[PDB]
């Protein structure tokens, strides 16, 4: 088998998880209650599959998963909420109080007494796999919690496993749209550490997805229940190579090693076809062809990043439903055709392709529309590094008084440090000019 | 009677092996159980070839499967013939390499390779007359290559009297899959060459076009392409099986095909293709099978003949023919086209005719070929390696399991001197 | 320096065999030109040598000891590796043709190989000085069934102990052997021991021919680097040179329906035909590269070429050595090894001197 891990820490990656492991289980016609009634009517199918699943002898099933916010007002609504008798009451609330913005109290003062027990409860977890390892860490850059934790579990882990697949689907902060005046020393102090842990550090903006859910799905008044869903169903398309059979399956680590050309650049975005709304679900065929015009398309983009000020490093897409591997062909060839598109001169090769079955499901409740097929889109290119650029220059203003400082001081974080993140993300940037470009004899 | 080993080894070759009993089976008038159902005992005259036989008139293939680190495990043996296959013979371990050629050399092929090595001298043992190996795979790919080639040499050291066949999906010049293919398959090469007697070169792209334009097929997949790579297989074997007027086997193709013992890769192509419609359009004659046969887009390596030249082929006809047709075929292709041709061979081409046809055609043909052409492939596997190499752009990745800078430099200057060999002798004198 | 190889020959005489079974002269030599009489008596080959001795004979002028022989053949090539030039030598021929007696030669008449390394050994004791200092190594190794082992390992105890090795090609120096244990030379007497362990391990057997064949290819490899002062007032000795001495025992045709044997012997035969005959090939289409002629030289087809490919060319004053017999038997034997050997005269390589002036500005200065 293959086995991955699922955490969220934080709110933003509990509220998604919340509709990752909704779908997960409506995708394998699982019930809130863990039960099978759908296996009692067939009589067979390994469908609740040990990738994200465990199972008792009662039939009841149990997804791997965990988490934790330091906030019990959110996991609360889970040990009430509908879902509350399918996951491990071993969820780990201990939010006597929350990190508020503070890197320094997720990651040094309250980061204790907590973490010995997500440790302790990941080992019991990894027990159970008898297969592949490979972890999904759900979180928020800029966040108090959602960095300051996650900065301590991957150092964490990258000891007691290492030899694995790390994983991290991430909230970056937005360049205009802030919940916080944080976000930018939050998020900086994070990169100096997660940069040497992780290999694969999956990156979307809420700015994105927001306009997107205006232009495409028709939809004047979002909000987080409407968001989430599309971050679950990529991480689905992601995961699903694991769960269903397929022409071209994919694993966790196939992506690492090839979208990740030198360690310290493992920083991608992501895209999909959720073009659709129940009136717009007519009036087009939603080929091949056409989504992986729009798996460039700027606007489609989950990121507020310009791909045209930059080049593209390497790329994978991952296909669902009724498809045929020969248009993909002509389709990748089409990308190659067109001229804004601008590659590395490294990678002739450049793309990377996986394939599988298995649809895309619907959530009633939803918005999204069905369909025959759908693709996820995978990349990493150099134009992030202007928005790396964004987060070092608001942080160069307002370090530069030291504003807000003492609170983390107070907490007993050293000055030095921040200028060391600094000095890190500098570098880093530099790093992508370097590759970018392009070669010479 | 003179017996092979079939080895599956990645998620292409499986599926290949898998399509491929699918027509033996046919070819032999076999159940999915296993057991005989046929009309002829032809079908059983020569079954041992291939199979092993069991208790209740039984045939077990002599088949293996080693990577099945287990996602394509299920796929085959829930498949409408998985269960002929012995459940002791499905080999595998777990956490699949990710296509990094290391890992499937160096590490994790290396704890299992012995169990199938194993696993493979048993089959050897049980044998009367064995002959030589005929493995599926890719390059490009991190099982499918690396497992590979490990598995090849090691065999190769045991058994360096027989014969080692592959029938290797190459690397695109175009349309890639994974994106370390002149990686994974460069290093391959350099194992590939050494340790070997002949490899089939197959690419994708020309079989997407040969199945669009002469099947005329709008949705073929990978379920179909495959149904013709398992027919060239078939019929490089069919006079080893089956008798005929004028008999070949894999030791008479390479000593007419093999001049200098590194220039053993080659182009095949199998007829006749009609797309159904124009089955009533035609007839089918020995210069009919002839003309698609040296046919420019009916060659699935991707390497048009036509800015080359060919050393030496082998024309396997199947079904009841005239030899004086066939051998008059040969030669007018030799006189018009003669360019295309070596002057120091001075008949380039041989021939081999078996008297049985297939499940519903009164008359087949398989192409064999050794050419320049595939100068042009190997360069970009070359060129596409350089860009990167200098660069270090991926290299990381593979120096974390063991490797080091020579290995990929070691390689390199191989193939590129397997270019020039070809080279040599590519200009007419 | 675009210069050819000196090409050597000598006609040893007939033995106990033709003496048993009478075999007669066909061979014959007027002073150094070679000449070969069909046993027909249709036709006479001729062949023309850089050198030649007549050691049919003791008696006719052309006569030459093993170090008449040196001092004609290798000397030469011990003089241009003190002035800096890799350099070879090779032998070919049949067996029983003293191929071995006269490179390596036995106790009592020893070698080239001896006599040079002797020769070699006194020649730094003529510049035993703090002008130039001087460091020798070497290493020695062989070839069977195109497996290579090591001559100088003490093997250990077991049922198997012919530890193979590999070969890796550096992108600049060329091919070389990993674990090759090459080891520093005080003197001839230290050469002398470490060439009678490897010659006592090597994989040699009797047989039908000859009571004691080269079953297997020897390699013998020198290293000279002498470190001279530069032409500063600086650091003065901040030059070196150095130079690789390559000397090459090969094995014979072994033709098997006179070589009847059967097994692992037969397998050490073909694989030895095979090798001398992809060598043959290179042999060729260098001559014909020496005639100007744009042409791949297929070093990778074996073990022994690509090892050799800086000695049979690449950069290196060479030369080769063919053994020849005397009796009707084995004339189409000898023939061949005449043809191959007067085509050899026409094969040229590049020579220089391997200075190595990396990270010094002595080769820019210059
Ligand atoms: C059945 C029939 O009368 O119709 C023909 C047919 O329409 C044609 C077009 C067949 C058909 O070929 C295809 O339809 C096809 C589709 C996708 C990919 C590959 C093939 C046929 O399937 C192919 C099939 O050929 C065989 O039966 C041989 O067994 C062939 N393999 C199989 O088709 C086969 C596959 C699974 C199970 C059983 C048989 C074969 C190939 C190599 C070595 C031995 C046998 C034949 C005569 C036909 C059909 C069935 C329509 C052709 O191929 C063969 C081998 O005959 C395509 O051009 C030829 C000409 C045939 O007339
Ligand atoms: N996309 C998305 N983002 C969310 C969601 N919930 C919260 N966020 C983001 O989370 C960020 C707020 O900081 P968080 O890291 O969530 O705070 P936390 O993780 O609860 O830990 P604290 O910072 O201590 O509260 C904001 O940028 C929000 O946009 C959600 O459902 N979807
Ligand atoms: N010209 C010669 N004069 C006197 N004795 C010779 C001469 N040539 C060879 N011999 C002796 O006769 C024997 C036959 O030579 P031999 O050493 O068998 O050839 P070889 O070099 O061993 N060939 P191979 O074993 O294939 O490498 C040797 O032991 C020599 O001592
Ligand atoms: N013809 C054919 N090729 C395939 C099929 N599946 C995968 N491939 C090719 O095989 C390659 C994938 O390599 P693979 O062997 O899966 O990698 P590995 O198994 O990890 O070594 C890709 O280039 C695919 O185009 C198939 O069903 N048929
Ligand atoms: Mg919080
Ligand atoms: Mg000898």
């Amino acid at each position: 088998m293959r086995e991955c891990i699922s955490i969220h820490v934080g709110q933003a990656g509990v509220q998604i998880g919340n509709a990752c492991w909704e779908l997960y289980c409506l995708e394998h016609g699982i019930q809130p209650d863990g039960q099978m009634p759908s296996d009692k009517t067939i009589g067979g199918g390994d469908d609740s599959f040990n990738t994200f699943f465990s199972e008792t002898g009662a039939g009841k099933h149990v997804p791997r998963a965990v988490f934790v916010d330091l906030e019990p007002t959110v996991i609360d609504e889970v040990r009430t909420g509908t879902y509350r008798q399918l996951f491990h009451p071993e969820q780990l609330i201990t939010g006597k109080e929350d990190a508020a913005n503070n890197y320094a109290r997720g990651h040094y003062t309250i980061g204790k007494e907590i973490i010995d027990l997500v440790l302790d409860r990941i080992r019991k977890l990894a027990d159970q796999c008898t297969g592949l390892q490979g972890f999904l860490v759900f979180h928020s850059f800029g966040g108090g919690t959602g960095s300051g934790f996650t900065s301590l579990l991957m150092e964490r882990l990258s000891v007691d496993y290492g030899k694995k697949s790390k994983l991290e689907f991430s909230i970056y902060p937005a360049p205009q749209v802030s919940t916080a005046v944080v976000e930018p020393y939050n998020s900086i102090l994070t990169t100096h550490t997660t940069l040497e842990h992780s290999d694969c550090a999956f990156m979307v903006d809420n700015e994105a997805i927001y306009d997107i859910c205006r232009r495409n799905l028709d939809i004047e008044r979002p909000t987080y229940t409407n968001l989430n869903r599309l971050i679950s169903q990529i991480v689905s398309s992601i995961t699903a190579s694991l769960r269903f059979d397929g022409a071209l399956n994919v694993d966790l680590t196939e992506f690492q090693t090839n979208l990740v050309p030198y360690p310290r650049i493992h920083f991608p975005l992501a895209t999909y076809a959720p073009v659709i709304s129940a009136e717009k679900a007519y009036h087009e065929q939603l080929s091949v062809a056409e989504i992986t015009n729009a798996c460039f398309e700027p606007a489609n983009q989950m990121v507020k990043c310009d791909p045209r000020h930059g080049k593209y490093m390497a790329c994978c897409l991952l296909y669902r439903g009724d498809v045929v591997p020969k248009d993909v062909n002509a389709a990748i060839a089409t990308i190659k055709t067109k001229r804004s598109i601008q590659f590395v001169d490294w990678c002739p090769t450049g793309f990377k392709v996986g394939i599988n079955y298995q649809p895309p499901t619907v959530v009633p409740g939803g918005d999204l529309a069905k369909v025959q097929r759908a693709v996820c889109m995978l990349s990493n290119t150099t134009a992030i590094a202007e928005a790396w650029a964004r987060l070092d220059h608001k942080f160069d203003l307002m370090y530069a008084k030291r504003a807000f400082v003492h609170w983390y001081v107070g907490e007993g974080m050293e000055e030095g440090e921040f200028s060391e993140a600094r000095e890190d993300m500098a570098a880093l940037e530099k790093d992508y000019e370097e590759v970018g470009v392009d070669s010479v004899e | 009677m003179r017996e092979i080993v079939h080895i599956q080894a990645g998620q292409c070759g499986n599926q290949i092996g898998a399509k491929f009993w699918e027509v033996i089976s046919d070819e032999h008038g076999i159940d999915p159980t296993g057991s005989y159902h046929g009309d002829s005992d032809l079908q059983l005259e020569r079954i041992n070839v291939y199979y092993n036989e069991a208790t209740g008139n039984k045939y077990v293939p002599r088949a293996i499967l080693v990577d099945l680190e287990p996602g394509t495990m299920d796929s085959v043996r829930s498949g409408p013939f998985g269960q002929i296959f012995r459940p002791d013979n499905f080999v595998f371990g777990q956490s699949g390499a990710g296509n990094n050629w290391a890992k499937g050399h160096y590490t994790e092929g290396a704890e299992l390779v012995d169990s199938v090595l194993d696993v493979v001298r048993k089959e050897s043992e049980s044998c009367d007359c064995l002959q030589g190996f005929q493995l599926t795979h890719s390059l490009g790919g991190g099982t499918g290559s690396g497992m590979g080639t490990l598995l090849i040499s090691k065999i190769r050291e045991e058994y360096p009297d027989r014969i080692m066949n592959t029938f290797s999906v190459m690397p695109s010049p175009k349309v890639s899959d994974t994106v370390v293919e002149p990686y994974n398959a460069t290093l391959s090469v350099h194992q590939l060459v050494e340790n070997t007697d002949e490899t089939y070169c197959i690419d994708n792209e020309a079989l997407y076009d040969i199945c669009f334009r002469t099947l005329k097929l709008t949705t073929p997949t990978y379920g179909d392409l495959n149904h013709l790579v398992s027919a060239t297989m078939s019929g490089v074997t069919t006079c080893l099986r089956f008798p005929g007027q004028l008999n070949a086997d894999l030791r008479k193709l390479a000593v007419n095909m093999v001049p200098f013992p590194r220039l053993h890769f080659f182009m095949p192509g199998f007829a006749p293709l009609t797309s159904r419609g124009s089955q009533q359009y035609r007839a089918l004659t020995v210069p009919e099978l002839t003309q698609q046969m040296f046919d420019s887009k009916n060659m699935m390596a991707a390497c048009d003949p036509r800015h080359g030249r060919y050393l030496t082929v082998a024309a396997i006809f199947r079904g009841r023919m005239s030899m004086k047709e066939v051998d008059e075929q040969m030669l007018n292709v030799q006189n018009k086209n003669s360019s295309y041709f070596v002057e120091w061979i001075p008949n380039n081409v041989k021939t081999a005719v078996c008297d049985i046809p297939p499940r519903g055609l009164k008359m087949s043909a398989t192409f064999i070929g050794n050419s320049t052409a595939i100068q042009e492939l190997f360069k970009r596997i070359s060129e596409q390696f350089t860009a990167m190499f200098r660069r270090k752009a991926f290299l990381h990745w593979y120096t974390g399991e063991g490797m080091d800078e020579m290995e990929f430099t070691e390689a390199e200057s191989n193939m590129n001197d397997l270019v020039s060999e070809y080279q040599q002798y590519q200009d007419a004198t | 320096f675009n210069s050819q190889v000196t090409v050597a020959v000598r006609v040893r005489p007939f033995s106990k065999r033709e003496k048993t079974e009478k075999a007669s002269q066909v061979v014959f030599t007027n002073g150094e030109e070679i000449t070969v009489e069909h046993p027909d008596m249709k036709q006479v080959y001729s062949f023309i040598y850089d050198v030649s001795f007549w050691s049919f004979d003791e008696c006719h002028p052309g006569y030459a000891s093993q170090t008449t022989v040196y001092e004609t053949l290798a000397a030469p090539l011990l003089d241009r590796a003190f002035e800096g030039y890799n350099t070879c030598l090779f032998a070919y021929g049949q067996t029983g043709s003293g191929k071995s007696y006269t490179m390596m030669g036995l106790n009592e008449e020893p070698g080239i190989i001896p006599r040079f390394c002797e020769d070699l050994f006194a020649q730094i004791a003529k510049k035993q000085t703090s002008e130039v200092s001087y460091h020798l190594e070497m290493s020695f190794f062989e070839v069977y069934n195109e497996k290579i082992h090591d001559l100088l390992v003490c093997k250990g105890e077991n049922g198997q102990r012919k530890q193979p090795l590999r070969a890796r090609e550096h992108p600049v120096s060329g091919p070389y052997v990993e674990g090759l244990s090459m080891n520093v030379v005080s003197s001839y007497s230290d050469i002398q021991s470490w060439l009678e362990l490897g010659n006592k391990q090597r994989a040699t057997a009797a047989t039908g021919m000859n009571d004691k064949s080269s079953r297997s290819h020897s390699v013998f490899t020198l290293v000279m680097t002498q470190t001279k002062t530069e032409v500063v007032e600086g650091e003065e000795h901040d030059h070196r040179i150095t130079s690789r001495i390559n000397l090459v025992d090969l094995a014979g045709s072994e033709r098997c329906s006179t070589a009847h044997s059967s097994g692992q012997r037969l397998k050490e035969g073909v694989s030895i035909n095979k090798s001398l005959l992809t060598l043959g090939k290179v042999i060729s289409a260098l001559s014909e590269q020496a005639n100007g002629k744009r042409v791949f030289i297929p070093y990778r087809e074996s073990t022994l070429t690509w090892l050799l490919k800086e000695s049979l060319g690449g950069n290196s004053k060479t030369a080769m050595i063919a053994t020849v017999s005397p009796a009707a038997s084995n004339i189409e034997e000898t023939l061949s090894t005449l043809r191959y050997a007067t085509q050899a005269r026409l094969i040229v390589n590049i020579a220089k001197v391997n200075e190595d002036m990396n990270a010094k500005l002595i080769r820019e200065l210059k």
